[PDB]
């Protein structure tokens, strides 16, 4: 009985929930492309906590949703491919949350998988949590992975240059929270 | 011939039954006694499946009443022998299966020629018991079946020894192991399911430490949660180290069958409806009494709707109950009304029922030939008395049901003349003309549906016939390949029942948004109901949303191999198809696809993606780049990997081949790149012995360390990667190949590869896109130059598509120590082929036509409807009443969440819309959307709100969506979020704007 509502309406309700200033949710700017395609969001991601290595960076992204939401997952990709250990040239991600587990799901028992009960905020929380704490059990064959593993100064230097490039795309658009 | 299976014909059936099973079927000779509807349906299905020979025995002459369900008899055949007029048409269904006719059967010993003997409703119970004793004691498989109106049974007797080799046909379960303890406790890896039930058997492989535990030995399974199981002690074998993959195995099962005489007294039941358990035993006596009656009454059955004969039968049943008190059970009285209904219908011949048992029985035959799936053990009884109309609307007595010298005489025997008339005057839409579609049309021809002056059929399908379809879509023949399914199929059934001539409208139009001008408001409003014979989810949910809008019933169904389902969708009462839909197959995580595969499914997905890239996307992009002079602007808009689109163009044009030999060199070079350099590259980035995460080796668990490949033309996958790459690239650049002429000779390709230099593997934002723009050729230099994109056709074995994908996948499998797969398995995954057989298709279609009868009576009692699930592998039947529609409440007003809607006249103004809903419905429209676009929002800023708030809806759509509404459009569907009087969001119906 979970998600009796339409697909179009469900994305609209979660769009209004996450765009409400009064709600004020953990920093995520999201708006629909051409304010007309509901099923394609443009999402700017900022890092909350200073302890993580990506703090103070504005990385734009697109989330494309399928027709049968929410018993399929959406696709996520960064509008500029970034220097991350889990980001390919494409901009697509190695995340366990955006893929289905298969067969009788029954309990979805131990961790991190796509379900109908799963929400968009949940996807955005896990993109941030994987960004601030990268996951090396599923690395991507990008230079960023090899640099994180050997741990030279180049890793944090290319993180900083990318955070500076991200800061390059914030002034356009008055209200900067 | 011995040991070959024509894959082009049998493809879809092989994925259901398997090669081995089909080979045993091709040695088995089948005989069917009695060729009315039950016989010809059983025979149709067995002959299509492919056995060695089919022999039919029915000397009796044809009658018009026999045309109620025998689709192969016509009016003109009356008087002749049924075997003789049926055999020729049966022969047309499969040239590989010869159909013969037994003149006589006074010599029972002729049955020794045969491996399976099926006895239908023409054979007395006396003769059935004789023939069965002969079969049982001679080692012949005997099956029996009968239809009595809306009732029916089947009985199976395979002899004292029969071996089931594969009991479910489902693929064997596997899973990666992380730990094996001395006591035998297998713990899985990283949270994967095994899926294994208690008493399964499994083998192991790649288990390091327990040497001879990987040698094929089986272990019985005691399950310990979803992530573990035990397999007994393992101390003898060694001590666990690391790694390991288990694999399920089906062991053979020896089962024994009792004779027909033994089972008349002590029957073993398989139940067809758990909601009608008690009826089984009642019908077992009833069906026997129907024979005792006919012995007493000169072979005649009870007279239609006759009470005398009914009470006679109730007597015969009571008497039989006293002879056989274990079969009815203690303190259990005879169900007089059930037996009464049996006598009232003994003479009826109902298309939907004849189809149900025909399909089920045909399958029991292939299990008898092959040892695949578990036979029915042993008796099974069925009724569909829920099909009967309300007696008040359609009275059933000895005048309503008498014959009228028509083909429909034995349907009137159940339903009454006026009701058959209502069937005839029905107006029905059948979406799809495939396997279910063809069975549906045969059933409708037999019903006479749309044959009336007020009735008609519209059937639509935009696909053509391919050879692999002839195995289950039996209205088509090999000379019809290429034609349109709907037109051949409507012609085909007007041959069968000319009462349908000129009354079937066969379209070649695809059902979707783009064909709403043909299938318009007026088109749908005329229909009584809609029937789906579709094979995909977009078409099923589109038809569903259209049946919700117009409030029309929908009959949905489906098959996957041995499995099928039926669903009934009733306006204002049940859920729709879209509610209870299935979740498409899980996407493979990108990390497992691109760098760490562990299954062949991952190497085929990778190989298809690479096929699509090499030979389709690249040509499409070059031709767009030469045609459209502003391709670069659209491609910079087009965000995804732009540098890879421009590198695809630059590769296609900087090194274009001029003879086939350059295609060969390109293919060998690509081999080196993908399977040698890129693997060495990955190994440089994460070394074999790398210990990164936690201190544990990196390539542990689902990560398997690859090895670069050393090309060896003698390796078949290495050879065919180059042969196929070469021929496909040659296709892209219009280069004639020497292999299109004759097949490829290896020495030819080896001579070119032997004189080739192989580069050694060297391990190591705005400027990057501009230098590539400058390098590209200017389109003006290239005149008339086109690249020919490739359109993946899985069902053409000459075209090199599956050949390349097989080779490519299997080479990558070599890279990661994954077992290779053959052409057919690759075709099945890469091509996403659904397993199909004609038996399941007919059964499902019959059940559907048993719900259609209920639709004709406008039944609104949800409990009278039946949604079906079958699995003929087991065999399992499970019906359930349809789910009622969700309900909702706004402002203490209740509504139906699927079917109810607000109707608003004229192209109203958005302002008048909002005000209309606050006054009239108490809802404050918050958000309003049209299709995919968001038109209005209560949180919108002033400038956005004032320009939208003043517009009528069609102009509002144009403003927001940048598109004119067409003139044909008559209605629009709007979705709203709104608040109630208390200010809390509530879910609310949709809005239909009648322009
Ligand atoms: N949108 C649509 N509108 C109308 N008919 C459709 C639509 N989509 C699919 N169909 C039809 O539904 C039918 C399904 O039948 P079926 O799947 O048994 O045959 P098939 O697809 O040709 O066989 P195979 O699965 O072996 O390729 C097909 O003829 C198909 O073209
Ligand atoms: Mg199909």
């Amino acid at each position: 009985s979970s998600r009796k509502s339409t697909a179009s309406s469900l994305l609209l309700r979660q769009y209004r929930e996450l765009t409400d200033p009064k709600k004020a949710i953990p920093s995520f700017h999201i708006e629909l492309e051409d304010d007309s395609n509901i099923f394609t969001w443009n999402i700017g991601v900022m890092v909350l906590n200073e302890d993580s290595i990506y703090h103070g960076g504005f990385f734009k992204a697109q989330m494309r949703f399928p027709e049968d939401f929410p018993f399929s997952p959406p696709q996520f990709r960064f509008t500029p491919a970034i220097y991350h250990p889990n980001v390919y040239r494409d901009g697509r991600l190695c995340i366990s949350i955006l893929h289905q587990s298969g067969d009788p799901m029954t309990d979805e028992p131990d961790a991190e998988t796509w379900s109908p009960v799963q929400t968009v905020e949940s996807v955005l929380i896990s993109i941030v949590s994987l960004l601030e704490d990268p996951n090396i059990n599923s690395p991507a064959n990008v230079d960023a992975a090899v640099d994180y593993r050997k741990n030279p100064e180049q890793y944090k230097q290319r993180v900083k240059m990318e955070v500076e490039r991200s800061k390059q795309d914030i002034p356009k658009g008055f209200i900067m929270p | 011939a011995a040991g070959e299976i024509d894959e082009s014909l049998y493809s879809r059936q092989l994925y259901v039954l398997g090669k081995e099973a089909m080979l045993k079927m091709q040695t088995s000779n089948v005989l069917i006694l009695g060729l009315k509807g039950l016989g010809v349906e059983i025979a149709k299905n067995v002959v299509l499946a492919g056995v060695k020979s089919m022999t039919v025995f029915d000397p009796e002459p044809v009658q018009l009443a026999d045309l109620s369900t025998q689709f192969f008899l016509t009016e003109k055949d009356i008087g002749q022998k049924r075997g003789d007029v049926t055999r020729a048409k049966l022969a047309e269904l499969n040239a590989y299966v010869p159909v013969n006719v037994l003149d006589s059967l006074d010599d029972v010993t002729q049955l020794s020629q045969f491996q399976v003997v099926v006895a239908t409703d023409t054979v007395s119970l006396e003769d059935k018991v004789k023939i069965n004793e002969f079969c049982h004691s001679s080692g012949i498989r005997f099956i029996s079946s009968e239809t009595r109106g809306l009732f029916g049974n089947t009985f199976v007797d395979l002899g004292d020894e029969f071996t089931v080799l594969d009991p479910t046909g489902e693929e064997p379960r596997t899973g990666m192991v992380s730990d094996i303890e001395p006591d035998g406790t297998v713990t899985m890896l990283d949270d994967n399911r095994h899926g294994l039930e208690d008493g399964n058997f499994v083998r192991f492989s790649e288990v390091e430490g327990l040497d001879k535990l990987n040698d094929g030995t089986l272990f019985k399974v005691e399950v310990l949660g979803p992530f573990a199981f035990r397999i007994g002690s393992v101390k003898e074998y060694g001590e666990y180290k690391k790694g390991g993959i288990f694999t399920e195995v089906k062991v053979p099962r020896k089962i024994s069958f009792k004779s027909l005489k033994q089972q008349l007294s002590n029957p073993e039941f398989v139940f067809s409806d758990f909601a009608k358990f008690d009826r089984a035993a009642q019908l077992h006596l009833g069906f026997q009494a129907l024979h005792q009656f006919a012995v007493r009454h000169n072979g005649e059955l009870p007279r239609t709707m006759n009470d005398e004969d009914a009470n006679e039968l109730i007597k015969l049943v009571t008497d039989l109950s006293v002879q056989q008190p274990e079969v009815l059970g203690e303190g259990v009285d005879v169900n007089e009304d059930l037996i009464k209904e049996l006598s009232y219908q003994a003479r009826g011949d109902i298309p939907g029922v004849v189809a149900f048992f025909g399909g089920l029985v045909a399958q029991e035959v292939l299990k008898a030939c092959s040892g695949k799936f578990t036979p029915l053990k042993q008796f099974m009884y069925f009724d569909s008395l829920e099909s009967l109309p309300d007696p008040k609307n359609f009275p059933r007595n000895e005048k309503t049901t008498q014959p009228v010298n028509s083909r429909y005489d034995n349907q009137i025997a159940v339903f009454g003349l006026d009701f058959q008339k209502k069937i005839a005057n029905s107006k029905v839409f059948l979406v799809g003309s495939g396997a279910i579609g063809c069975e549906m049309l045969k059933n409708w021809a037999l019903l006479g549906l749309g044959s009336g002056s007020d009735g008609y059929i519209v059937v639509t399908d935009n696909d053509s016939i391919e050879k692999s379809n002839l195995n289950r879509q039996f209205l088509f023949r090999p000379k019809d390949v290429g034609k349109n399914k709907s037109e051949v199929a409507a012609e085909a059934v007007c041959a069968m029942n000319p009462d349908l001539k000129g009354k079937i409208n066969a379209k070649i139009d695809k059902v979707g948004p783009e064909t709403e001008e043909i299938f318009n408001d007026s088109f749908w409003e005329s229909l009584d109901f809609v029937t789906n014979a579709l094979d995909n989810v977009d078409a099923r949910t589109y038809v569903d949303r259209r049946c919700v809008f117009y409030r029309k019933p929908l009959l949905e169904s489906g098959t996957l191999g041995t499995k099928g389902n039926t669903q009934v969708i009733i306006p204002r009462l049940t859920e729709s198809y879209s509610s209870s839909r299935d979740p498409p197959e899980k996407s493979i995580p990108l990390c497992t696809l691109r760098s760490f595969p562990n299954k062949i499914d991952h190497t085929i997905a990778w190989a298809k993606s690479l096929f699509q890239g090499y030979f389709t996307d690249s040509a499409e992009n070059v031709n767009m780049y030469l045609t459209q002079p502003n391709f670069v602007e659209q491609t910079l808009k087009q965000s995804g990997d732009v540098k890879g689109v421009l590198e695809s163009i630059s590769d296609s044009l900087s090194s274009k081949p001029h003879n086939f030999e350059d295609c060969i060199k390109w293919a060998r070079l690509e081999f080196e790149k993908k399977f040698n350099h890129d693997i060495k590259q990955l190994l440089f980035n994460f070394p074999k012995d790398a210990k990164t995460s936690n201190g544990e080796p990196f390539w542990s668990g689902a990560k398997r360390a690859p090895t670069p490949l050393e090309f060896d033309i003698y390796n078949n996958d290495h050879f065919h990667f180059v042969v196929a790459g070469a021929s496909l690239r040659a296709y892209n650049y219009g280069i004639k190949s020497d292999d299109s002429n004759s097949k490829p000779n290896v020495d030819e390709y080896k001579s070119v590869i032997d004189h080739m230099i192989i580069p050694e593997f060297t391990p190591n934002g705005s400027d990057e896109i501009d230098q590539l723009v400058s390098s590209l050729p200017d389109p003006s230099t290239l005149a008339g130059f086109k690249l020919e994109p490739v359109d993946f056709e899985k069902d053409d074995d000459t075209n090199h598509h599956i050949e390349f994908i097989t080779a490519c996948s299997n080479c990558r499998a070599q890279n990661y120590f994954i077992e290779t797969a053959d052409r057919q398995k690759t075709k099945f995954i890469a091509g996403r082929i659904i397993p199909a057989i004609a038996t399941t298709t007919s059964l499902v279609t019959g059940l559907v036509n048993l719900e259609l009868y209920k639709l004709i009576d406008n039944k609104t009692d949800i409990e009278q409807y039946k949604n079906g699930f079958v699995n003929l592998a087991l065999p399992f039947f499970g019906f359930s009443e349809p789910i009622a529609s969700p309900k909702g409440e706004y402002n203490n007003k209740k509504y139906d969440k699927i079917w109810d809607r607000f109707d608003i006249k004229g192209d109203i103004k958005l302002s008048d819309l909002i005000e209309h809903f606050e006054k009239d419905e108490g809802l404050e429209i918050t958000m309003l959307s049209y299709g995919v676009s968001l038109l209005y929002a209560s949180f919108f800023p002033p400038k956005k709100l004032k320009e939208r708030l003043n517009l009528p809806i069609t102009q509002l759509v144009k403003l927001v969506t940048k598109k004119d509404i067409p003139a044909h459009v008559s209605t629009m569907i709007l979705e709203i979020c709104a608040d109630d009087k208390e200010g809390e969001d509530v879910e609310v119906p949709f809005i239909t704007i009648h322009l």
